[PDB]
């Protein structure tokens, strides 16, 4: 079954017939050839998607989906502390619950309803062949089944070692297989001495076996609004987005500005990058930690604007225990994160990097 | 109780100084003033700061990396005092360097020295 | 058999190997039990000063509290707060002095209040335990002064802060009975008895003359205070037994701590905390030893045990170590715990056999005061 | 060498716990750390208080009223420790009582302790 | 044979008996002299800590000064002043940190000057030294803040104020060529010339990277201010030499203070204070024993002695001791000072033939920085 | 010589022929059955003596000449603090040089001048017969000779065992032919490690072989004026005794207010205490050094009058490093005190030794 059922969320993933006006697939915001993210350019560069009806904008940026497999479940552990889930805001439990809302988004794919995603699906014999191995004769006439088993077959072919191959650099240095380069095993150590694996790690203590370099928490390191991405999403500058808080259920006022805390697999290739996709280059997510550490002003400035940082969209719920660490990353460790992030890109990924 | 002797690790006592863990240790060892191997005595703060050191463990015959954390805000235990080197580089490479009170991080901004403790946070290299 | 760091090692080993996750983090301290017992460095008149948190059952450290100069520690009987009189100065033994009182939480070992005792009022001595305690209410701590003439302060706990300074005659010790009263020794051989209000001449009443003026009282007498039981040694080992739980003092049978012919050979009480009372068996433990008569300070090595009603002998223990302090936890089948300052390790013995039963060293400097919770 | 041995005075060593002088001495000798036997260690404070013991001098077979003086406002020395007991009555005695810290009428109000001098006062009677 | 114990206990005899009267008082430590040494006592860690001063000639302690937290000590070269700076927290080792400055009088030990430093900018570690040092004119005090980057505090004695804080690369310890100039040491394997003017940023630069990734340097270099020497050995035994006295660093011919026969059967530097520096006689004292690489913090029980210019070694004492620290008088004949951390002894030896004359006991929990007056 | 000069002396001493009216002698002020002090009363009591016109009082209180001959010629040690000497202010050097002014005081025994002095020597043939074997012939005719020979004659009586016999019960107990009483014993003890002994021990360390309580230093201990005494004086409301500062040659501002440490032998007998006589009581004494150290409000009061001790005749120079102890001696040191000093009354005053 689960070896199959891979295979039809593969020709599911491609395929555009699962959006209103055919134009576009999974594979069009999450392209196969850029780590599973959009390469196409909005009215607000790549920090947000296009919908299907080539107009409509979302407000956040998209995520790889490599290795977003082995981020556990949504749950709340004994600390109080929330962790796992999917979407920048974890308002999907898993990849199953996760693979449905982009088909029925009206600024994504922008299928009206359930049952016109099952119409299209009748449309081809592929399928019908292919979903009644796996689910059993009809089910493409039942909307509800259709959907659900597309959403099962699309979150496991994201399951499939396609997704999250550990090939990356990192990978192979701690199998023995090769060594770090000095700045790169530089960088590692920093990343495992500073306040970076306090939150992108999977552990606090002890050898994680899957490494992701993300602890599945949810933190509000203090991001600005996006300008025009904002803009473009088109909903208002009086618009505030919560993070973790507007997620259904999640009522916490100490969770507001909160998002996931992202894998930093195949980071150096999926720009641009936080969950509003308001910094281009890598290095400017990094040097953005030091507002809280440094004392120099020009850790004020945002480097790509060369204007001031900006007030965080959420001002509260700051995780300063963490950000402040006392200390200030100087551009040789700055560097050094660069080219230690870059370690994390995976094999077929590699040649993207420059 | 030769101090010059190469350091030989064991892994069968961690209030002692030559368990595998505390190949980098400066000071004392937590679990001797109230905390534990990986943990804080009671009324102490734990610094976020930290300094690695890559410690090689006698039972599986692998090296971790042992990024060492002090308590801090409050006056030296004064007891299980150990001071082992294994890794240990000078202050101008910090990551690497003990003599420092790495207190940084702290609640209260505590920077007096208490006691370390030894957590792995992964396998060297 | 398996120490307590042989058995961490165990353990830590096997987290790893099964793959365990642990948040590092700030521990709690086990919950205050009759086992706990505090071990308190005055350290040779240091500026500052550790106290030791010790479980007396495993023999470990579960935590500590810094102290200042010569503090004064006291714990509440009922376990639910530490605290001690401290003395701070602004550059460590010089500059502006602060005497201040802080109140511990037990498990955290944070302080829940820090008050000011104003005109740094607190008698700067070696430790006498009484010359600074706690009502029996814990709301209260009174403390000793004795510049320029003694004194009694008073401090609200409850409210944090500083009351008053309470006029004393010629007198000495605390020993707190109820939450406006307590006893000092007084120079003449008397007792006094102080009944103070929040304002007032305190009412100062003395008891008859207990004891020639050359028959010498200990400066480290064991006061129960859930007992009202005030065990005062005199150099000779013979000890006054004073009653305060009418909330006025009546008089005991004077035991003798050693027979006659031992007075002959020399024996006689010496060291520190020299008498210890255990509540419950109503047995007075004293250090005692063969010494000269002015050696009544150095360390002893056999502690006698006696019936405090009878004045019988039920035990003399060789301890095996140069003890100065004594003391017990409070508990049935109790742990007698014996403080070398010299060796700065608490002898930990089965207070019936006297046997030593573990031992937990390296206690600071010169750690002279033991403190036990009395809980049950 | 005996701590409960009777105490054997002596007239050739002050730095020495059984210097005749220091029969009832409580703390560290000041000869020790900077002062001499009647004086303080500079930075320290003389204490205008006092307290008294009749101590053998075996030199002259008379005894002398050594009225004993701290030297204050410095942490302990740790040189030194010494603490007799001749003639040295309880606490209600203050007179004769030696575990009191002696600091006052010292100087910028100065109480802790750093050491103790044993001046000569007058004989015995 | 006679000690000074004993010689004071004649001259008091002889007081008494003829009769002379005398007034007790503070004594003034005698005048500061180049055999005059400071033995810093960081009490490994605690928050209280002890300078001994000493008169390496007579064997004396001839005063005390109390300071923080791992206080940074400075002996001024001519003797006019000492000071460190300190760090005291309002209650021990907690709550409000309190970073000053204090210098104080030579002879008196008072202090002279009480200097705040804004926002506890102290960098805190295990004593080095060059971590906070004295510009030639004594004028102005510099001190390294490692957080939240690396960073010199400048501090006026004079006019007795705190002036700013210089930030910098990613360099370490301060070595003060002038009144607005001072070298530090970087991880890229450079030196840094930074000199500081009334405002703005410094003048920074860098020299060539002067050592491998690889190759480590000591927390513990010497440096001669006044010569303008700078002394840093490497892990392996290997010594560096830059010359400061110009303005600018030249390198010297990298030194080797171990034989490759020494190195290959084991023998390391090794202990706190590992190398000495003699202005004078241009000589480099180093603690060495057979050790493993990674051992290289503890004691020696050897010192080789080495001709800075050429390298050539002049002799290797055999201490008879565990030596953690040492150092030298800048007079001449002068003594080797040795401290061993374990004993708390300075061990006070003869430099030219390494015999032991005689020894300061009790000197602290664990005295580590030794630190003498280049006077002459 | 040596017995005979003083025995000039003691005639010298006695002999009212010394005053201008004839009425007064060293006898008469310092009364050899009063510790050599003046029994009688004045309009401020037995505060400050009368002169021989039986009009003119002192300003100072008439101590005693017992043990007056143990105290050194005035000086300054090298610690800069001055030492020894006669006179309350020590404005004499020594006995001899002190003897002289009394005979020539116009509030005391007012003979006009040494001339006058000498031509009463002369009319005595006792006189002529010892002065003139002592000094030699005609000494009685230079009133300069005649004058300085009475003097030292003075000073010389003045020195004999009569004078300092060392017969108080401490000096008999400093021997152990008899023991103190535990309150006398209490009181020396409590002497000898409070403050006192920093003013009132011959030395500041040792043993001294013939003790009279006293290091003869000169101190402020801040004393208020003695308003009865200053009145009858006739020196005035602004008039500031200075002590020590009022004797020629002393500039020394910071000596402004400072008297000489009195000997506290046969103290229990010379009330009223101080320089200005304005402490009836040996107790009233001892409390008043309470003032420095006590915190209880009736420190402040003197007990003879229930008003405050005053304001210090000179507020500055005070003794402050010895006075303020951080001590306060209760009522039973005081006792103790009391108790001990009494036992410094010489043998033929313990009859006298009453209150
Ligand atoms: C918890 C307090 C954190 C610490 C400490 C650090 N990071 Fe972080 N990071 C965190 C969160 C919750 C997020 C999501 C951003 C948002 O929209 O709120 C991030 C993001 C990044 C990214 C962006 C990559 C992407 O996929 O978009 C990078 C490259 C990153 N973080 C790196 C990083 C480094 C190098 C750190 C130590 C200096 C570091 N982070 C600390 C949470 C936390
Ligand atoms: C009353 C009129 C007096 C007569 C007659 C004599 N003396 Fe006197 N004397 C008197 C007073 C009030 C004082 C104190 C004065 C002062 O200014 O301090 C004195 C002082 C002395 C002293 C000094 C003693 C001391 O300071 O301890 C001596 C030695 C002394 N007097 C001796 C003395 C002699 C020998 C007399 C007859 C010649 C004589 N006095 C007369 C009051 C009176
Ligand atoms: C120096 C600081 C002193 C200390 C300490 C004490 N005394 Fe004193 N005393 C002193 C002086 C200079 C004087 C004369 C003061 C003056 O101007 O009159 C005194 C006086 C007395 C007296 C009166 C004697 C007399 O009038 O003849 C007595 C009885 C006395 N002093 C006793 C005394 C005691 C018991 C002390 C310790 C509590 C004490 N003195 C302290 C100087 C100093
Ligand atoms: C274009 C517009 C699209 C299309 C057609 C799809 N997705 Fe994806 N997606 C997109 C954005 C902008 C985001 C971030 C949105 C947010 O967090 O609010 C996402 C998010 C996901 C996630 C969560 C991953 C993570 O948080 O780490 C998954 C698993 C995901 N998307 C999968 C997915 C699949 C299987 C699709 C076809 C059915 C699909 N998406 C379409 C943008 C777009
Ligand atoms: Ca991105
Ligand atoms: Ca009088
Ligand atoms: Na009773």
């Amino acid at each position: 079954a689960d070896d199959a059922l891979a295979a039809l969320g593969a020709q599911l993933f491609v395929d555009p017939a699962l959006s209103r006006n055919a134009t576009q697939s999974c594979a069009t915001c999450h392209d196969p050839a850029r780590a599973f993210t959009d390469p196409r350019e909005g009215k607000a560069g790549l920090a947000v998607s296009v919908g299907d009806d080539g107009q409509s904008h979302g407000d956040r940026n998209t995520p790889t989906l490599g290795y977003a497999a082995l981020v556990p479940a949504f749950h709340r552990d004994a600390n109080g502390k929330y962790k796992g889930g999917q979407f920048w805001d974890g308002r999907a439990d898993d990849l199953k619950q996760n693979a449905g809302q982009p088909m029925l988004n009206p600024v994504e794919m922008a299928m009206p309803d359930r049952a016109a995603v099952a119409a299209r699906l009748r449309d081809d014999p592929a399928y019908r062949t292919g979903f009644e191995a796996l689910f059993g004769k009809g089910v493409l006439d039942d909307p509800e089944r259709a959907f659900d088993a597309a959403a099962e077959a699309l979150a496991a072919y994201q399951a499939t070692g396609e997704f999250s191959p550990f090939d990356s650099k990192y990978d192979r240095v701690m199998r023995g297989e090769e060594k770090f380069t000095p700045l790169e095993e530089f960088g590692y150590t920093v990343f495992i001495t500073w306040n970076c694996r306090l939150c992108h790690m999977q552990r606090k203590q002890g050898v994680a076996e899957r490494e992701t370099f993300t602890n599945f928490e949810y933190h509000n390191i203090g991001l600005p609004v996006n300008e025009t991405a904002r803009e473009a999403s088109g909903l208002g500058a009086d618009h505030v987005d919560h993070g973790l808080l507007a997620r259904p259920g999640i009522e916490d006022p100490a969770q507001s500005g909160r998002f996931k805390v992202p894998s930093l697999r195949n980071v150096a290739v999926t720009g641009p990058y936080m969950h509003n996709g308001v910094f281009t280059d890598l290095r400017t997510a990094i040097l953005f930690y030091n507002k809280y550490t440094s004392r120099r002003p020009e850790a004020k400035i945002n480097p790509e604007t060369g204007a001031p940082w900006g007030e965080p969209e959420v001002a509260r719920n700051l995780s300063l225990a963490e950000l402040q660490s006392g200390l200030m990353l100087d551009d040789g460790r700055v560097d050094a994160l660069v080219a230690f992030l870059e370690t994390l890109t995976d094999r077929r990924y590699e040649p993207l990097l420059e | 109780t030769d101090p010059r002797a190469k350091w030989v690790p064991q892994d069968n006592d961690i209030q002692a100084c030559d368990y595998w863990r505390h190949c980098s240790i400066d000071g004392n060892i937590c679990d001797c003033s109230g905390g534990s191997l990986t943990n804080c005595p009671p009324g102490t703060k734990l610094a976020t700061a930290s300094w690695v050191a890559s410690c090689y463990n006698p039972t599986d015959g692998q090296s971790y990396l042992i990024a060492y954390r002090d308590c801090c805000g409050y006056n030296v235990s004064g007891r299980c005092p150990c001071l082992n080197t294994e890794g240990e580089l000078p202050v101008y490479r910090p990551e690497f360097a003990n003599d420092i009170i790495w207190c940084f991080g702290a609640e209260d901004d505590a920077m007096t020295y208490h006691c370390t403790i030894s957590p792995i946070v992964g396998k060297a290299s | 058999q398996e120490t307590q760091g042989q058995a961490a090692a165990r353990a830590a080993a096997a987290d790893l190997a099964a793959g365990q996750d642990d948040e590092p983090r700030i521990l709690e301290a086990p919950a205050p039990d009759a086992r706990r017992v505090y071990v308190n460095d005055p350290a040779h008149f240091a500026a500052v000063t550790q106290q030791f948190v010790i479980d007396g059952e495993a023999g470990r450290v579960i935590g500590m509290i810094d102290g200042g100069f010569l503090p004064n520690p006291v714990v509440a009987d009922d376990g639910s707060f530490i605290a001690h009189a401290s003395t701070v100065f602004s550059r460590i033994a010089r500059g502006e002095r602060t005497d201040y009182v802080e109140v511990f939480d037990p498990v955290t070992l944070l302080p829940t209040a820090d008050i000011e005792l104003p005109d740094a009022p607190r008698f700067l001595v070696g430790t006498y335990p009484w010359m600074t305690s706690l009502t029996p209410d814990g709301k209260t701590l009174l403390f000793y002064q004795f510049s320029p003439a003694p004194a009694v302060g008073v401090v609200d706990l409850e409210g944090k802060a500083f009351k008053r300074m309470l006029d004393v005659p010629d007198c000495y010790h605390i020993f707190p009975t109820a939450p406006d009263t307590f006893f000092m020794h007084c120079r003449d051989g008397s007792l006094a008895k102080v009944a103070f209000g929040t304002e007032g001449t305190p009412e100062i009443t003395h008891t008859e003359v207990f004891h020639p003026e050359d028959e010498f009282l200990i400066n480290h007498p064991a006061y129960s205070q859930k007992a009202g039981r005030l065990v005062w040694p005199t150099y000779t080992g013979k000890i006054h037994q004073i009653d305060l739980s009418s909330g006025d003092a009546k008089f005991l049978p004077a035991v003798e701590a050693l027979t006659e012919a031992e007075r002959a050979d020399g024996w006689r009480p010496g060291g520190w905390q020299q008498v210890a009372y255990h509540r419950a068996l109503d047995r007075i433990y004293l250090l005692v030893d063969q010494r000269d008569e002015w050696r009544h300070k150095t360390a002893s090595r056999f502690v006698v045990v006696l019936d405090a009603k009878t004045g019988e002998r039920l035990a003399k223990f060789e301890m095996g170590h140069e003890i100065d302090s004594i003391n017990v936890s409070q508990d049935e089948k109790p742990l007698l715990y014996a403080l070398s300052t010299g060796d700065k390790t608490l002898y930990i013995h089965d207070a019936e056999s006297g046997e030593e039963l573990r031992s937990v060293n390296q206690l600071g400097h010169g750690p002279q005061v033991i403190t036990t919770a009395d809980m049950g």
